[PDB]
């Protein structure tokens, strides 16, 4: 998760 | 009349928009070139992966969004991200010809362009059905970004674990829309708007469902996952 890492 | 937390709310997300719907379309430059089968893909591909990271961005900026798990974060994002694409992009949306114009000649997509990325009239028809009903509701910027929003903060998701959490979040903005409806939404605009708009976010449903049926079928070809991005394969193309 590069989501996570946007959050 | 709006409350001073319901103003505070708007304030948030027109700031939130502000901040990640760039107008002048100047990044755009930074995309993979579009070609006019699938020539489109790398273009469309790296459009619509950087508009993923401006939804996440919005998203971020939502009352009470930061306070979810984070687990619930990505669900409601994975689940959201194409219909608040869908709904962002209305504001390049033309119904002149039915493109979305971002400001010259290279970055104005008509439907042979979605075509040109792969995709059928079978999402196309009903995708440029959906931009002319949002189009002719003449939304204010405020109706605009609650809609985004209320999209994002769906309880009702695959996945989610704390659903009461991400309603109690829904409902304080869909208050907030209804309320500015009738005290600053002068009439007849106002006439049957909110549940207009309601049934807007059931036909992003369907279109998003159209959109994964074929985002699937597309990127099955590993050939064509490969003109993908990591984040458009992590946040399509997962599970
Ligand atoms: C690789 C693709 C292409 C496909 C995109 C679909 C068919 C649609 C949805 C919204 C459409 C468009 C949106 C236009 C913009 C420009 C601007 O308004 C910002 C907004 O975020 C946006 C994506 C025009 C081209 C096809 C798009 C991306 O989904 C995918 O996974």
């Amino acid at each position: 998760p590069m989501l996570m890492n946007l959050l | 009349k709006l409350s001073e937390e319901q103003q505070h709310i708007i304030a948030i997300l027109l700031d939130a928009h502000h901040k990640t719907y760039d107008p002048t379309y100047a990044d755009f430059r930074d995309f993979r070139p579009p070609v006019r089968p699938l020539s489109m893909l790398p273009h469309l591909a790296d459009l619509v992966s950087y508009s993923i990271q401006k939804v996440i961005g919005f998203a971020k900026m939502i009352p009470g969004f930061r306070d979810l798990t984070s687990d619930d974060q990505i669900v409601l994002l994975k689940s959201s991200a194409i219909e608040v694409i869908m709904l962002r992009s209305n504001q390049s949306f033309t119904m002149d010809d039915m493109s979305w114009d971002c400001g010259s000649q290279d970055y104005k997509y008509d439907v042979t362009d979605v075509s040109k990325a792969g995709h059928t009239l079978e999402l196309i028809e009903p995708l440029i059905k959906f931009q002319v009903g949002l189009k002719k509701l003449n939304l204010h910027e405020e109706e605009h970004v609650l809609l985004m929003a209320i999209c994002i903060v769906s309880p009702d998701r695959p996945g989610v674990q704390d659903a009461k959490l991400v309603e109690a979040i829904q409902d304080r903005l869909s208050n907030t829309l209804q309320t500015y409806i009738r005290c600053r939404h002068p009439p007849p605009g106002s006439h049957q708007l909110y549940a207009k708009m309601i049934q807007k976010l059931a036909d992003l449903r369907s279109l998003n469902e159209e959109h994964s049926k074929q985002y699937r079928s597309l990127s099955f070809q590993p050939e064509n996952s490969m003109k993908l991005t990591p984040l458009v394969l992590e946040v399509f193309g997962n599970e």
